[PDB]
């Protein structure tokens, strides 16, 4: 994978180079955030659009294959800011709030699915909260391997290669990073 | 009549001094060309800091309030704009002070011809008229050696009928069409040049300052293009990018549009608002709206994506922007559109065309802000004028938006209204020429400002002749809201559909002051445009009847 090497660089020279003038936006968003212990980022959509157009039109595309390598992306960084050596850092979530044109509810249908859609809505109630993975060991029933399974996102099925079978794979809860979830609906 | 370099080594002597300076210099007035000029001017002050007063006036009579109550030690001053029709010798007198007179004023203005009194009879002026017309213009100069100071009954009648031989060719002169020769910016630059100032935003002043009137005809303006081009060639930020690179960054040739706001708008409503395209395709019509969809499938861009922000067009479409139209645009009749542009880019904020910035400014000017009432409202202006000056600063980008969130809107009030009228009818083609006036609208409070009624008026008279057989007529229009029937009405210029072979000149500054000679009911050339008066309903209706005769076209 040297295309997401290649993809990862572009996302980290955004970060670092982008100039607003003077002060570098992002690059402070980040560690104002970190102390705070948000750990989170914001990103302009039209900074990034001024920025590369290039991204903006590979991350309109496929945008559930991308944003993860953008989240890895600027963690990467975030390791760079926050700390220095010669942990644990939790890749962040980057919330893009953007113009563009609105879509209103009724005019989705298809033909956009997986393309990023601004819209406008009343929120009815909001779902009791509920945990999925980020990060969790796993073994086996038999051969016990020890494989950390790093699930991301972009449901997934777990592998069956370490008789054995069919699925002989155990989610460790001792060890497992967990995030939220919410299941907003709006009417 | 004098060297621009050696007009400044005179304003440089009188200049500076304890206490400093004094100079006031008269920023005139709503025309976005005045800004253009005195900007790149007060950063040439700024740069030998040279203290300054500069005053935003409105209206021609309010300079007289100026003038005639705050001056003291101020030995010399500059105006723009204003001068080259109305002489300020009478107008404000002058009364000559201690020859070598002590106060200089500059009068830099585009507008023809000069009066006479102005140029010949040196006062105040150290004129401006350089280089454009100088010309000669022999008809000016034979007007006074002739005139001053001018058997002996056959020698007083010879006299006597050259007198009046003088006079008629003299007559013929100085009664004639206000029109602008070139953008008073781009002497000022003339001038800046021989001092040896290359700087880059600057020259940005400079094509802001050409680009204001393009609106409005050229006229010369498309032989401007070498002079601009080839300045654009005197300088250059990389040889190549070195993307971007974040600073320097600078302007640059595109394909740019007559097409409005391409790239701060929507695409679909950058064609459905633009000027020049509401009229080829008749978009006031329900059937000719139509005609632009046809376009769009023509060109394949989809009409969702149409309705998107052009920002986040798909970038496909973007490298295919400058073919696309010449595969399609040329079966319509808009083969006119690409003109060659400027536009400076900033980089990551985003870039802008020469003349949406103008659009953006222009937007400033009317919003985004009995004679109690007007005084207050022209004072409104007066500081709006300022909120619009800071928007062509660099360092603050943050509020020219606000302007451009405004320049769609009000194209939103003006191309509605527009429709409201073609809609009626409302045109009277009379018989000499052809007129209108607004009875009824909504929100007349955008058409307050000459500026608004200027852009109105020329979509309007931009939309009735595509042409469009037969004869261009010039348009009138009027408004109004408070301030008890004031019924701004302005004059304006018909519209040749690019292939102009004269400049024509607009004749309605003379026929308002032969009215304003004959009864003058109500009129009012407090506006510092002799194209635009103003008018009260009692006495309007009489004015349309001794505007439709005599006809002096």
């Amino acid at each position: 994978d040297d295309d997401n090497t290649e993809i990862i660089k572009s996302f980290k020279n955004f970060i670092l180079e982008f100039r607003l003038d003077s002060q570098f936006i992002y690059r402070d968003q980040l560690r104002n955030n970190i102390l705070v212990k948000n750990y989170s980022l914001t990103v302009n959509m039209e900074h990034l659009i001024g920025y590369n157009e290039d991204i903006y039109k590979k991350l309109s595309d496929e945008p559930s294959d991308i944003i993860p390598l953008f989240e890895t992306a600027i963690t990467q960084v975030a390791k760079r800011i926050s700390i220095l050596s010669r942990n644990s850092l939790p890749t962040f979530q980057l919330i893009l709030n953007s113009n563009a044109n609105q879509i209103p509810l009724r005019d989705l249908d298809s033909e956009h699915v997986s393309k990023i859609v601004r819209l406008s809505g009343i929120i009815i109630s909001t779902s009791v909260l509920s945990s999925r993975a980020t990060y969790l060991s796993i073994m086996c029933r038999n051969c016990r391997h020890t494989t950390s399974i790093t699930i991301n996102n972009f449901t997934v099925s777990l592998p069956r290669s370490c008789n054995c079978g069919p699925d002989p794979y155990i989610i460790i809860h001792e060890s497992s990073k967990f995030i939220d979830q919410q299941f907003l609906k709006l009417q | 009549i004098s060297q621009f370099s050696e007009a400044y080594n005179k304003i440089l002597r009188n200049s500076s001094s304890a206490s400093s300076c004094q100079l006031v210099i008269f920023v005139s007035c709503l025309n976005i060309d005045a800004l253009c000029a005195t900007k790149m001017l007060s950063l040439l002050f700024k740069k030998q800091l040279v203290q300054s007063q500069i005053v935003p006036i409105f209206g021609y009579s309010e300079l007289r309030r100026h003038y005639s109550q705050l001056d003291d030690n101020i030995n010399s001053l500059l105006l723009v704009g204003f001068g080259g029709v109305i002489d300020l010798e009478a107008f404000l007198e002058i009364d000559p002070q201690e020859q070598s007179f002590r106060r200089d004023i500059y009068v830099l203005d585009a507008h023809r011809p000069w009066n006479l009194d102005n140029i010949f009879g040196s006062q105040i002026i150290q004129c401006f008229d350089d280089g454009t017309v100088d010309d000669t213009l022999g008809e000016e100069k034979e007007a006074y050696y002739k005139l001053l100071e001018l058997n002996d009954l056959s020698k007083r009648k010879q006299r006597k009928k050259q007198i009046h031989e003088y006079e008629g060719v003299l007559e013929e002169y100085y009664s004639q069409g206000t029109t602008v020769v070139n953008s008073i910016s781009a002497q000022i630059y003339s001038l800046l040049s021989a001092i040896g100032e290359t700087n880059l935003s600057n020259l940005w002043l400079n094509i802001l300052g050409t680009t204001s009137l393009d609106i409005a005809y050229a006229q010369v303006y498309n032989r401007l293009y070498p002079l601009l081009q080839d300045e654009v060639k005197r300088l250059t930020p990389s040889s190549r990018n070195s993307v971007k690179t974040p600073d320097t960054l600078t302007l640059n040739i595109q394909p740019d549009y007559y097409l409005f706001l391409l790239r701060h708008s929507s695409l679909y409503d950058s064609f459905y608002y633009s000027n020049y395209v509401n009229a080829k395709l008749s978009l006031w019509n329900e059937n000719g709206k139509k005609r632009l969809h046809k376009m769009f499938a023509r060109m394949g861009i989809p009409l969702s994506t149409a309705q998107e922000t052009w920002l986040y067009m798909d970038h496909s479409i973007k490298r295919e922007l400058g073919i696309i139209f010449d595969k399609n645009l040329d079966r319509y009749g808009l083969q006119d559109i690409i003109r060659d542009g400027f536009v400076r880019t900033l980089g990551y904020r985003g870039s802008i065309s020469a003349s949406e910035f103008v659009e953006a400014l222009t937007a400033l000017l009317e919003v985004g802000n009995s004679a109690q009432k007007l005084t207050n409202l022209r004072k409104r202006w007066v500081s709006n004028f300022w909120l619009s000056w800071d928007a062509l600063d660099d360092r603050k980008v943050e509020l020219l938006n606000r302007g451009i969130q405004l320049a769609q809107d009000l194209q939103r009030a003006i191309f509605n209204t527009g429709v409201a009228i073609l809609e009626k009818k409302l045109i009277k083609h009379l018989r000499i020429y052809r007129l209108c006036v607004l009875q009824d609208g909504p929100d007349l409070d955008l058409y307050r400002n000459p500026l608004t009624l200027l852009r109105l008026g020329n979509t309007l008279i931009e939309c009735c002749a595509e042409s469009e057989d037969k004869q261009l007529l010039p348009m009138v229009l009027a408004s109004i809201d408070e301030n008890t029937d004031t019924y701004l009405v302005a004059g304006l210029t018909p519209r040749y559909p690019r292939g102009t072979k004269k400049p024509i000149l607009n004749n309605f500054s003379m026929a308002f002051q032969q009215i304003t000679a004959e009864t003058d009911a109500k009129v009012r050339i407090d506006n510092f445009e002799s194209s635009i008066i103003e008018i009260r309903r009692e006495d309007l209706s009489p004015f349309l009847e001794k505007l439709t005769l005599s006809g002096l076209l």
